[PDB]
RNA sequence: GUCGAAGGUGGGACAAAUGAUUGGGGUGAAGUCGUAACAAGGUAGCCGUAUCGGAAGGUGCGGCUGGAUC
RNA sequence: GUAAACGAUGAGUGCUAAGUGUUAGGGGGCCCCUUAGUGCUGCAGCUAACGCAUUAAGCACUCCGCCUGGGGAGUA
RNA sequence: GUACCUAAUCAGAAAGCCACGGCUAACUACGUGCCAGCAGCCGCGGUAAUACGUAGGUGGCAAGCGUUAUCCGGAAUUAUUGGGCGUAAAGCGCGCGUAGGCGGUUUUUUAAGUCUGAUGUGAAAGCCCACGGCUCAACCGUGGAGGGUCAUUGGAAACUGGA
RNA sequence: CUGCAUUAGCUAGUUGGUAAGGUAACGGCUUACCAAGGCAACGAUGCAUAGCCGACCUGAGAGGGUGAUCGGCCACACUGGA
């Protein structure tokens, strides 16, 4: 499992004297073969925050249906105000994505896709929207089984 | 040989002597939003005998200039 | 809005204002009127020259000139670089670009053009201050 | 060539032996400059994309403008954009001459073609940018058939790729077919360059 | 008042699918019956029954759920609407979900799917999307 | 002789510049007077209206909770 | 002719778990069902959150009104 | 007597511009000390400044490199594609109502909208694709392709419209 | 095929007819007589701005911006009339 730290953020809690600073790490974990997940970890130091985030991400993984290195069909993942549009591309297109979306897609193993973040650019909600899209992706064989037909019948 | 444009429309005023104004209705589409919207154009046509009357659906055909603004001639009264 | 509402009253975009209005206006002397021409720079004459205190939190004595442009508009223009040879009635070239600290100063004086002299001793980024290559 | 700087410093920056020998990276594999040694910073994604693009550009000894134009036309060709860009870079007369082995260095081959010692189909070509195509032949000028540099380079029996068929006796090469990604250097990730020029 | 019976039927299907209901009774019409039959043929619903009662008649749909209770119908979208009607040519027929979904179309050759519209080389009013 | 450019005369319309003086607006500092609001802000606040007062505001009538300890 | 004229929530229509009070009726055996209101609690779904939730702020279609950073200013 | 070709001589005549705090590729030293100054935005400068000035080094380009002005993009920030209106800006205080918009089920019919052919036309040049010619490229030429809400004419009838 | 309603009324050769003249040519193009018509919230009138187009820039597209060079069309030649 490859892991990428998306963002590290210094948050503060106010106390009677001074402030308490902590470090939060958002991390994406993927095998680059259709499995990707994300996690958050809080600690007094970045190495421990990252380790906790990696553990959470490995705990939570999703399976991404693919077609020759790209998604089966276009999808718009939504979470809160986050919103990521994603569209299958052709080989050699590359991953046209920005911010955490690119991390999620690369770690899921997608190499050719077009995308646009249409909503909030806060990294955690961007990641959640991307994961929502990937979860809602569908594959030809599974949809054929669900509809009680074959792939050839499905495409006529 | 070559024919001239013909329109069908209702008569909306005939107070002029030997002239009737025909209202041809069309539906232009909005170029951006694509919705169908009504479009009315009034045609001044020649009415030689005053046969046409306010209300009847008539047919007109394009002609040479016959007056300041009359460019059409009544052909037949399809309905009334 | 409904599609019918949009057809009845189509959408209207926000209008954009220029950051350097004085450069977008010419003056025709014969007709004694203004004209809309976009210029990258304009010539002017320093009506006043002096120093200004920037708005807080900054503190300094920033060098500036009140300049009457060829189109008869009076503006405030910052003098960039260390040291200048400008006084009243100096003929200067003015380009766009405001100085955030200075409230009413929305233009810069080109260095090394017309009366304004290049910065003495400048050696890095000289073209921005009109200084010849020392060699 | 047009770039006349320290190719060793460039190789050290880019983490690749542009010459292919490895001499640059043998002793000091770290970046040049005062802060070269003890450098431990991590590159951003944009930095990585830029480094890959610069690796390819300095490998083929091109300028940024021509590199971009070649990338555009490769993108306009049918196929995979990165692979097409790489094969088109290979198809340049400099690259073809260097692969045939008429010079030991890419810059040396560029200077040879620039001074006109090469002929394509028996006709002079002074422009290293010239794009060779399958079915063409690269020869050497008769007045320069016995140049010390060319003969010395031909002596060293360098490897001749599959897409080129070379005869050292006549100093005659033939561009048989278009290269393939395997034949082209594998130290370049063309996808990073594609993404760089996407943004 | 009611202004789009096709939209009402699609919304009934959507709400029932959300609640995981089994059957669905709605007022009937010829266009609704053709839509329901197309859905059955394509496999998005389990069954369709027509009750020729007094008044308008009734359509009784029976919905289809896959293994693990997975819903076969992901979503339905009215495309052409009373407020703005959409038509497409044969060469401009849209592919729903890159082909994994159907676009119900109304054509001179009867209401068919986008696959049949493309095959027969016809166009018409795009009634709805179903995926 | 008709028509007829320019010109002359007249009362209007519109636009721009300028004008003693004057109104409020913004900006600027470490100015002067008070302390109206935010906590029950020390008379809960706010909305419309009336009136009054250096000023914030006060008071009356109706309305709201976006207030209410025990 | 204006109010914090407020549910700070336009009108019409249909669809989508339930529990419980109350007002005016209706049908069937103190109980069950039902129509129209008026409250409280609560799924799915929605929401930035708070919360809404068959009296939606859910799912849909029609029409209307309205918004596009703050101030200047509801001023000239 | 221009291009071009042939022969001889010399690395000898021919490198500058901006940037290096984040965005954004590139950091050290010295001087200055809320001054001098920088700045596209967040901001940087009050004595050990990767942000000011110089130096070394580094990065991006290169006969150009930067600045300014203007347009489009990023901006889904006028949202048809593709946004909203309880509290963030936004439901008129509320009725009665005209125009307009939209409109329940079935059958027959029409063919204005809709869909599908044919014909004419949409100059040349230009964008795009292919080929050919200048040593290559820009450039030039040739042939395709496309561009109409276009016009006449023949077909289809589910839907919207008329009867 | 453009902006403005903080521009809502405009028009009297004006709208139609008869006759005559006039022009390459039809025609209120002009002139006599008869009638009161004609345009306009589907934006008339007024005010402001503008040569139009093939194209050009930009954008994934939908769109947005522009109208140098080159080609087509229109208009003008110190200002106004003949
Ligand atoms: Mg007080
Ligand atoms: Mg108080
Ligand atoms: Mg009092
Ligand atoms: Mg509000
Ligand atoms: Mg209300
Ligand atoms: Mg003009």
């Amino acid at each position: 499992f490859e892991e990428r730290v998306v963002t590290i953020n210094r948050v503060a809690k106010v106390v009677k004297g001074g402030r308490r600073f902590r470090f939060t790490a958002l991390v994406v974990v993927g095998d680059k073969n259709g499995r990707v997940g994300f996690g958050t970890g809080k600690a007094q130091e970045v190495p421990e925050a990252i380790k906790k985030a990696v553990e959470a991400a490995k705990k939570d993984l999703v399976v991404v249906p693919r077609v020759e290195g790209t998604t089966p069909h276009t999808i718009t993942g939504r979470y809160g105000s986050g919103s990521v549009f994603m569209k299958p591309a052709a080989p050699g297109t590359g991953v046209i994505a920005g911010g955490p979306v690119r991390a999620v897609l690369e770690l899921a193993g997608i190499t050719d896709i077009l995308s646009k973040s249409l909503g909030s650019n806060t990294p955690i909600n961007m990641v959640r929207a991307t994961i929502d899209g990937l979860q809602n992706l569908k594959n030809a064989e599974d949809v054929a089984k669900l509809r009680g037909k074959t792939v050839e019948e499905l495409y006529n | 040989r070559n024919d001239r444009k013909v329109y069908v429309g209702k008569v909306v005023s005939d107070k002029m002597d030997k002239t009737i104004t025909v209202l041809v209705e069309t539906y232009k589409t909005h170029k951006l939003y694509g919705k169908r919207v009504k479009y009315s154009k009034k045609y001044k046509t020649h009415d030689e005998n005053n046969s046409a009357k306010l209300g009847d659906i008539v047919k007109i055909q394009e002609t040479r200039p016959l007056s300041a603004t009359k460019r059409f001639r009544l052909v037949e009264i399809v309905e009334e | 809005p409904t599609i019918n509402q949009l057809v009845r009253k189509p959408r209207q975009s926000k209008i954009k204002k220029s950051d350097s209005p004085a450069l977008n206006k010419g003056f025709n002397s014969k007709k004694k009127k203004f004209t809309d021409l976009n210029s990258p720079q304009k010539r002017g004459v320093c009506t006043r020259v002096g120093t200004m205190t920037p708005k807080k939190p900054n503190s300094a004595l920033r060098k500036y000139a009140r300049v009457r442009l060829s189109n008869n508009i009076e503006i405030n223009a910052y003098i960039p670089g260390i040291g200048h040879n400008l006084q009243e009635h100096s003929v200067v070239l003015v380009r766009g670009g405001r100085v955030k600290d200075l409230p009413g100063v929305r233009y810069h004086i080109v260095r090394g053009a017309l009366d304004t002299s290049g910065v003495d001793g400048r050696r890095q980024g000289r073209s921005l201050y009109g200084t010849k290559k020392p060699k | 060539a047009r770039f006349r700087g320290s190719n060793w410093k460039k190789s050290r920056r880019l983490g690749i032996s542009l010459s292919g020998t490895g001499k640059e990276l043998e002793k000091r594999p770290y970046a040049p400059g005062q802060h070269g040694p003890n450098q431990r910073k991590k590159l951003s994604e944009y930095g990585l994309q830029l480094r890959e693009k610069q690796k390819l550009r300095y490998l083929y000894g091109m300028t940024e403008r021509q590199f971009r134009n070649t990338f555009d036309i490769a993108g306009k060709k049918f196929g995979v954009h990165g692979e097409n860009f790489m094969i088109l870079l290979a198809s340049r007369l400099d690259a073809v001459v260097y692969s045939l082995g008429l010079a030991r260095t890419r810059r040396q081959a560029r200077q040879l073609v620039n001074h006109g010692h090469i002929l394509v189909d028996g006709k002079r070509v002074d422009i290293p940018s010239y794009s060779v195509k399958p079915g063409q032949t690269i020869s050497v000028r008769e007045k320069s058939q016995k140049l010390n540099i060319i003969v010395e380079s031909v002596e060293i029996n360098n490897f001749v790729p599959e897409y080129l068929n070379f005869d050292a006796d006549s100093l005659t090469g033939t561009f048989v077919r278009l290269p393939e990604r395997s034949e082209l250097p594998a130290e370049i990730n063309e996808q990073l360059i594609v993404e760089y020029y996407s943004r | 008042t009611m202004t789009d019976p096709i939209a009402d039927m699609l919304t009934r299907v959507r709400n029932a699918n959300m609640v995981r209901h089994e059957k669905l009774e709605l007022p009937a019409s010829n266009i609704k019956k053709e839509i329901a039959e197309i859905l059955k043929s394509e496999g998005f619903i389990k069954n369709v029954e027509y009750v020729e009662d007094d008044k308008q008649g009734v359509l009784r749909l029976f919905l289809k759920y896959g293994q693990n209770d997975e819903r076969v119908i992901t979503g339905l979208k009215r495309i052409s609407k009373p407020g703005l009607r959409v038509y497409a040519k044969a060469s401009e027929m849209p592919k729903v979900l890159n082909g994994l979904g159907i676009a119900l179309v109304s054509t001179s050759e009867g209401v068919i799917t986008d696959k049949e519209a493309r095959k027969r080389n016809v166009g018409g009013e795009i009634i709805a999307y179903v995926w």
